[PDB]
């Protein structure tokens, strides 16, 4: 990704040399993957909410 | 990785002139975004921690009196004390906080200037303790000499030493910026027993004539 | 504005292992990237250092990468630099200082500790006699001359400081032998010769000697 | 001796990160060193690494060195075995056992926990007809055969196991095209052909596909 | 870093006879203190995780039965199954555990021994559903046959097809230690209207005379 560009698709991603035609079968995925969360599991794999504040200065200030 | 180079080392102006200070850098350190030159200048005062004095190389920190003044561009930048007063003498350092690592500078050491002075001297001989351990030591001492221009010779039966002696010079007086040298002689006892005539002499710009101090071995 | 106050000043052997505390107190104390600075003696500094406290995200410098440890422990804001094995040239003056950022100018410094690696030898004072013909409507010197003591720094005050106009001590120089000599002399004018006693005391504190000795005028 | 317990079994897509966990219950756990072993499909065991829980001290093997990460919990007695980025060749059941110090046996294992690593694809079954001129005093075979079906494995129960007599199913033989092929085949007397009836259930759990096919005999 | 060897790979022995495996070592794992071998036998059963059987190389554990005995040095081991039984059949290794990293054996297949058989071969081809997409597969069916040499070649119009087929053949049936190997043949549509005779033909050792199965394309 070139710095700050949002790609949001859902496609059917060719892996290999099969034409598969977005039916999800053998050497084609799906990106998209969610995400486990429990209560009851360890810090590594937890739900950390980010904010990232970016400052710009160009004209008319 | 990109090296600092200041100068000048050493500068000595009166009181109420003005001073510069150049630093330069190896590569330009000027950061696209927001367009400011990243560079720093910092103050030392001896047998302190030192302090911020200018960030951004524009921009003064709070405090800082206005006689300060930073300035510069590209890979050049310049230090500036529009008139100098009795509390600056001291090593200032300019630093590139860039990229790390974070190069320091060398630092230059901003010293007052008065008029010449000249140097009374004084000789001093082994007492006889230095005697008995085997290791005899004579000292000469200047006092109260400006500036630091001057050489002092040991002289032996009209012939003279080189390689066996150091010398001490002390920091500026703060009082009045006078110095003092303090030449010593290590020589053992085969050294001792050598001749009959142990004199100093000093060659100071003030000075005309060079002066010379003997004393007589009895 | 959050101060730093450092642990302070430890002497070792050669050989030992050494830890170095940095101590961050005040408010705002979020997002402060310590860093860690050494000056020889009578030179210029010479960045070591940087950690962020917590996240413990360490950047070193090239010529230090590896000699020595940074780390940071965040429950009580505290920075620690450790030597496995400290040589005798580590013998400096230590400065933490922390930044609000990378890439931000260092703005809060710490006190600073020295540290002394070597073996202690006493100091051998011996008193210059002043010159017997000298100016007797003038001034004349005398001093007391400090040989043979390692390491820095040897005090040497006057009369119990009763006496401070015109005292210049010099600053150590190291001769062949290693034991650094010095030498502090007073300017007195020829009337108070006869009457004014000396005492030089030579204070040396890693070897514990406190020396009073007198400064005699030599006559026939 | 103190038994342990595995965590469990993994099914992951390309480009995850996997956690593995050995739990061990039992007394005298003071100093078992745990390690790991993983076996391939039909092939020989590989050792992998040996971690002290606790100490931490971890050695591995030098094919292994950094593709893997052995860490260990002493408070609740488990290790763990990571991987940042699990591949596609990673499929296979990994087994820890604990031995009870250096250059010793290791005689407690762990179930162990397969890892399987693709992309499902269904399973395509095609009943073959028993051929029409066949012994008829004596017997002839029937069966269902699966084919295009990934990954392993495929159940192909016959009459919802009521018959179990001659059957014969054969490991599945990887062709060309990835998607392994399997043929299930029964003996039957030629008396019985007229009226018992034949289903075959297969079952792909991962593509979660349960067909129930009939056998039929082709006739003119 | 001292790989290990094992032999024989697979041994088939009777019920009730010796069996003899042997390992061997790059170098002498033998520890002066104790002046003990370290040197290990286990076994492995199908579907189930390995159990130790000897260790050191001369001692048994707790609940092992007599029949296994370990024996051997230098660097030449030996594991000696007195009398083999029904419960032994399974995969023995060998390891080694001197130093880090513990390397182990190739590992050793024992399975039983029966007299010859003669297989009762069976053929089927491809269905209707397997026409219309375009892929036909025929199969031809060994059934109850001991040993596992032998050979199934398939036959179209006279002529040998090589490199279009597969072998699966089955692990040994615990009642009765006979196979079943089943042999596939994969063609296009193409290759399927190639001709009229479609014919299977089994050699193997017991049977005299190579069998032939065909079915006529009607």
């Amino acid at each position: 990704l070139k710095p700050f560009e949002r790609d949001i698709s859902t496609e059917i991603y060719q892996a290999g040399s099969t034409p598969c035609n977005g039916v999800e079968g053998f050497n084609c995925y799906f990106p998209l993957q969610s995400y486990g969360f429990q209560p009851t599991n360890g810090v590594g794999y937890q739900p950390y909410r980010v904010v990232v504040l970016s400052f710009e200065l160009l004209h008319a200030p | 990785d990109i090296q600092l180079t200041q100068s000048p080392d050493s500068l000595a102006v009166s009181l109420g002139e003005r001073a510069t200070i150049n630093c330069k850098s190896s590569q330009s350190v000027l950061y696209s975004s927001i367009n400011k030159n990243y560079l720093a200048w910092y103050q030392q005062k001896p047998g302190q921690p030192p302090k911020l004095l200018i960030y951004w190389a524009s921009t003064r920190e709070s405090g800082v009196p206005d006689r300060f003044s930073g300035s510069g561009s590209g890979t050049d930048f310049t230090l500036t004390i529009s008139s100098l007063q009795a509390e600056d003498v001291a090593v200032y350092y300019c630093q590139q906080y860039y990229s790390t690592p974070y190069t320091f500078g060398q630092g230059t050491k901003v010293e007052i200037k008065r008029t010449v002075a000249a140097p009374s001297v004084f000789i001093f001989p082994p007492s006889d303790e230095q005697l008995k351990s085997g290791t005899a030591s004579v000292v000469c001492l200047l006092n109260n000499f400006y500036p630091r221009e001057a050489k002092v010779q040991w002289k032996v039966d009209n012939a003279l030493q080189s390689g066996n002696s150091q010398e001490s010079v002390t920091e500026q007086d703060s009082k009045d910026s006078t110095y003092s040298l303090s030449s010593t002689l290590t020589l053992s006892k085969a050294d001792y027993e050598k001749h009959k005539v142990y004199a100093c002499e000093v060659t100071h710009q003030g000075l005309s004539s060079p002066v010379t101090k003997s004393f007589n071995r009895g | 504005q959050m101060q730093l106050v450092q642990s302070g000043t430890e002497v070792k052997k050669p050989g030992e292992s050494l830890k170095i505390s940095c101590k961050g107190s005040g408010y705002g104390f979020i997002t402060y990237w310590i860093g860690w600075v050494r000056q020889m003696p009578g030179k210029g500094l010479e960045w070591m250092g940087i950690i962020y406290p917590g996240d413990s995200e360490t950047r070193y410098s090239p010529s230090f990468q590896g000699q020595v440890t940074i780390s940071a422990d965040k429950s009580i804001n505290t920075a620690y630099l450790q030597w496995s094995s400290l040589k005798a040239s580590d013998t400096a003056i230590y400065y933490c200082a922390g930044g609000s950022g990378i890439s931000t100018p260092m703005d809060v410094w710490g006190q600073g500790t020295t540290v002394t690696v070597a073996s202690t030898k006493g100091p051998s004072v011996f008193p210059l006699a002043p010159s017997s013909k000298s100016t007797s409507g003038g001034t004349a010197a005398l001093g007391c001359l400090v040989k043979d003591y390692f390491p820095e720094p040897v005090t040497v005050s006057w009369n119990s400081g009763a006496l401070t106009s015109g005292v210049h001590t010099f600053p150590a120089v190291l001769q062949s032998s290693g034991l650094y000599s010095l030498s502090s002399v007073v300017t007195v004018p020829s009337s108070s010769l006869g009457t004014q006693t000396y005492i030089c005391n030579v204070n040396h504190k890693p070897s514990n000697t406190k020396v009073d000795k007198k400064v005699e005028p030599k006559s026939c």
